[PDB]
RNA sequence: AUAUGAAUUAAUGCGAAGUUGAA
RNA sequence: UAAUGGUUUAAAGGAUCCGUAGAAUGAAUUAUAUAUAAUUUAGAGUUAAUAAAAUAUAAUUAAAGAAUUAUAAUAAAUUAUAAGACUAAUAUAUGUGAAAAUAUUAAUUAAAUAUUAACUGACAUUGAGGGAUUAAAACUAGAGUCUAGUAGUAUGAAUACAAUUAUUUAUAAUAUAUAUAUAAAUAAUAAAUGAAAAUGAAAGUAUUCCACCUGAAGAGUACGUUAGCAAUAAUGAAACUCAAAACAAUAGACGGUUACAG
RNA sequence: UUUUAUAUAUAUAUAAUAAGGAAAAGUAUUUAUAAGAA
């Protein structure tokens, strides 16, 4: 699904900083200090390193990326700078946290008590969008399209009984 | 509209009278607000008050979407001779089976006659029905020949 | 017990008549060949033949 | 005392002095009644006296 | 992510004991950093008796230098340099505990923060330039 | 009874409840990046001491 | 398949005064 | 000729949750003809911020520890080896988890709280069928004794409301004192309910959804089917016999039932 | 409550002030109908 690969992507960038910082902005404010005195390059290069390494995602919790990849989701589909609760932004958010729970489980298999978690927010994940058909009936095929998934997926039944898992390969 | 807000009136009436504090609250919705104002007028309960959850209003407060959310409809309660004067409430027409009489069932049920398992008017009994969206007395309902749902029992 | 538990089929216990003569077929008579004749012991209290 | 001024046990994982403060002579963690702190007090005492023995100071 | 671990290091040669705590310092170190990686401190807790005749391998312990190391890093490294010294002969033990940086990222050792050095810019006192 | 229970909001009123909503909401994100960047420049203040090179590494560990 | 009969055969109900265990 | 019935204890709440259909139920305002359309935020949700150990809950990996067992040595004892299982205080299962369960340490991943702000705009409740996990036992295959298994046993949920007192518990204040207010936990109540015992913020007042019960014994038996190599499990009667049978409580004599006296 | 007055920085703290008083005599049909005992 193109849109889950952007996103997955945006995490192994060679370099993007943690707790909602960005290389551009830590960059103007460390000029902005250095700045500041005026009114040894080598010591203040590698403490400028020593910072950025701090704040690499590549250094920060699994957690810090998922946030990160649902600040970019939520980015993505808001009708409006800041809008957080329309079901298409419900479902993106939920979508993702559906795939980081799926790398989860399939790590590690006997793990049934994040099973059944995964398997309620995607049974959450179905009736928003269900709700979301009933109610824009547009804007919820672009979603399923972009999240990929066909209405089928989201108008049935589904369960993660073991059938599933031996039919899709899930472990 | 809901049944379900309505019946919870009803038992949150019975239960406040069956403790006996004389001034409690009902959601701030048209169906309450004619409900409260029909067993007003017949006199069950002794007044009506505009206020918030906290208590009743202090001064006169336009109702908009901003505030509405946190309305409420403030009823006294009469006890007279150390007695409940809105002594039970009762829903006719539940959620799950509701009652829609034609006029002629009405005039029967007025005049003793079960119809669909309803047990009839008694003498001091009070029985509502909602016609066209508008709460009224099922005497008024039969004189003005209007076909409605019969909702509840007070006595 | 719920009204739709009602509808799919609960309700109160039918009170069946079962006959107390089910060899006589809702007959209010039948005839018949006496095979043998017997006597026996009824259960106590009682006693006699 | 310390633990008593609004201080986390669990930072005094590092300091098996203070630990000492709070077992019998045999190492034993005083219950509650005996030290006299809050509960989350004593959790944190426990997870930390029970830390530093796992980490061998 | 930081880390704070603490180790326990074998005293071999009696009249410098401190230099197996060197070399295994330098070595883990130069691990961190070379796997894009941070030191940020390095407590010297003094030499001292073990609590018991603590036994690694054949060898028995009954002193050693104690030494805190606290660094930031990422998971599969802390995962190696835990490897490494639980392999190494010269370390009895090893403890390596996370250090929550959700509210603060700045955070002091667990010594220092005891004695109420929250943060290394106290340990450190004052850095001395505003706005 | 007969009168409408509430006065819907004229669309004059929607824009500047908007406009007091959007006020909050970037009011919270203001000082959330008032804090991020104080952190931030705590964090460079005291960068100094950090370690990252090794030819200071050694530097260290003989201090210490 | 719907029935009707069957040597051979499974279980259980009753009752007669009792017989044996101590669950 | 009694369902103007019941399910802690008389027959009967399904082990626990998740959720499809429901010809089940379900927010607010306006308008139009019993719904439809448009608006709204009280239900239900989404994203952040703060506070808190979200420590306990799962899986995995990596460690620690007392002793046990066996072997070897020295003269039950002291050392040295390997093996596994278990977690001594804290300690209360306080808590956490839907239940079953779970308190030696560290880490990785996942999840669980409240309040505030913003956003969606009824997206909700329950849940037949179905699905997950399900102790111990039973055995089946692949691997060298282990893994992968078959199988599925052994006071329902939600919403509105409901007088006190006394303790705690957690916050919010005001200057230890206001014997401080707001909440939840515990105990005795009032009213109310009940056949009573007893319940007493639920076994109360109401609403909604599901499951279950219809005298005792025959009988959870037989037969058939369903899965299983099988074991077993699930579904599950009928005839005959009887006026019984059962529950709570009352007084009694009875017990090696308890003590205690005279 | 409301209205004003002073003071202070359109607003705040203080002081005063309050319009709701009316009388009169006479002017049935009720409905359908559910019992238990040993
Ligand atoms: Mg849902
Ligand atoms: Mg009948
Ligand atoms: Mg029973």
């Amino acid at each position: 699904t193109p849109f889950i690969t952007r996103i997955m992507a945006e995490l192994k960038e060679p370099l993007v900083l943690s707790k909602g910082y960005n290389i551009e902005e830590v960059d103007k404010f460390l000029a902005a200090i250095e700045s500041a005195k005026r009114e040894d390059i080598e010591k203040l290069e590698d403490r400028r390193e020593a910072i950025l390494r701090i704040l690499s995602m590549r250094n920060s919790e699994n957690k810090n990326a998922i946030k990160m990849a649902v600040e970019l989701a939520r980015k993505e589909f808001e009708r409006f700078p800041g809008d957080t609760g329309s079901s298409e932004v419900q479902a993106a958010c939920m979508t993702v946290r559906i795939q980081n729970m799926a790398n989860h489980i399939k790590e590690h298999r006997k793990d049934f008590a994040n099973t059944r978690n995964l398997r309620i927010l995607v049974q959450q994940r179905q009736a928003i969008l269900r709700y979301l058909k009933r109610d824009n009936p547009e804007k919820y095929y672009w979603t399923i399209q972009k999240l990929g998934l066909n209405d089928a997926a989201i108008t049935d039944e589904f369960n993660m009984d073991r059938r599933y898992m031996q039919d899709y390969e899930f472990f | 509209m809901s049944l379900v807000k309505l019946a919870n009136t009803c038992a949150h009436l019975q239960n406040c009278s069956k403790v006996r504090v004389a001034l409690t609250s009902i959601p701030y919705t048209k169906l309450q607000l004619q409900f409260a104002y029909n067993l007003y007028q017949q006199g069950f309960l002794s007044s009506l008050q505009k206020g918030s959850t906290m208590g009743p209003d202090k001064d006169f407060v336009e109702v908009t979407p901003d505030n509405i959310s946190t309305r409420r409809l403030w009823v006294g309660l009469k006890y007279r001779d150390n007695k409940p004067v809105l002594s039970s409430c009762k829903l006719i027409s539940k959620p799950n089976s509701r009652i829609h009489l034609p006029m002629e069932d009405m005039k029967k049920l007025c005049s003793g006659v079960t119809i669909r398992n309803i047990k009839p008017l008694q003498p001091g009994e009070l029985i509502l029905v909602r016609a066209h969206n508008n709460i009224m007395d099922i005497n008024e309902a039969i004189s003005k020949k209007l076909d409605g749902e019969v909702l509840c029992r007070v006595k | 017990a719920t009204l739709n538990q009602i509808k799919r089929g609960s309700g109160p216990p039918r009170r069946k008549k079962i006959s107390t003569a089910p060899q006589l077929d809702q007959c209010p008579q039948r005839k018949g060949v006496v095979l043998r004749v017997m006597v026996l012991k009824p259960k106590k209290p009682n006693s006699a033949q | 005392d310390i633990m008593k001024s609004g201080a986390n046990p669990l930072e005094f994982y590092a300091r098996p002095r203070i630990l000492s403060r709070y077992v019998t002579s045999t190492g034993r963690i005083q219950h509650r009644d005996i030290t006299g702190l809050s509960a989350k007090n004593q959790r944190r005492l426990s997870k930390a006296i029970r830390r530093c023995q796992a980490i061998g100071l | 992510m930081l880390y704070e671990l603490i180790g326990l290091v074998r005293i071999t040669n009696s009249n410098a004991p401190k230099l197996e705590a060197k070399e295994l310092s330098s070595t883990i170190g130069k691990l961190i950093i070379q796997n894009r990686g941070v030191v940020r401190d390095i407590v010297p807790m003094g030499i001292r008796y073990l609590p018991k005749i603590m036994k690694k391998d054949q060898e028995k312990h009954f002193r050693a230098y104690h030494f805190l190391m606290l660094f930031d890093s990422s998971a599969a490294v802390q995962s190696e340099i835990l490897r490494t010294l639980k392999k190494d002969p010269r370390v009895i033990r090893s403890s390596i505990v996370k250090v929550d940086l959700d509210k603060q990222l700045d955070r002091a050792s667990s010594l220092h923060r005891s004695l109420g050095k929250k943060s290394i810019l106290e340990l450190v006192n004052e850095d001395y330039q505003s706005i | 009874m007969s009168q409408p229970l509430l006065r819907n909001r004229s669309p004059e009123e929607s824009e500047l409840l908007k406009l007091k909503r959007n006020y909050n909401r970037s009011l919270l994100n203001f000082q959330a990046h008032k804090k991020k960047l104080n952190e931030l420049l705590n964090l460079y203040h005291v960068a100094n001491e950090f370690i990252v090179t090794e030819s200071q590494l050694l530097k260290k560990i003989d201090k210490v």
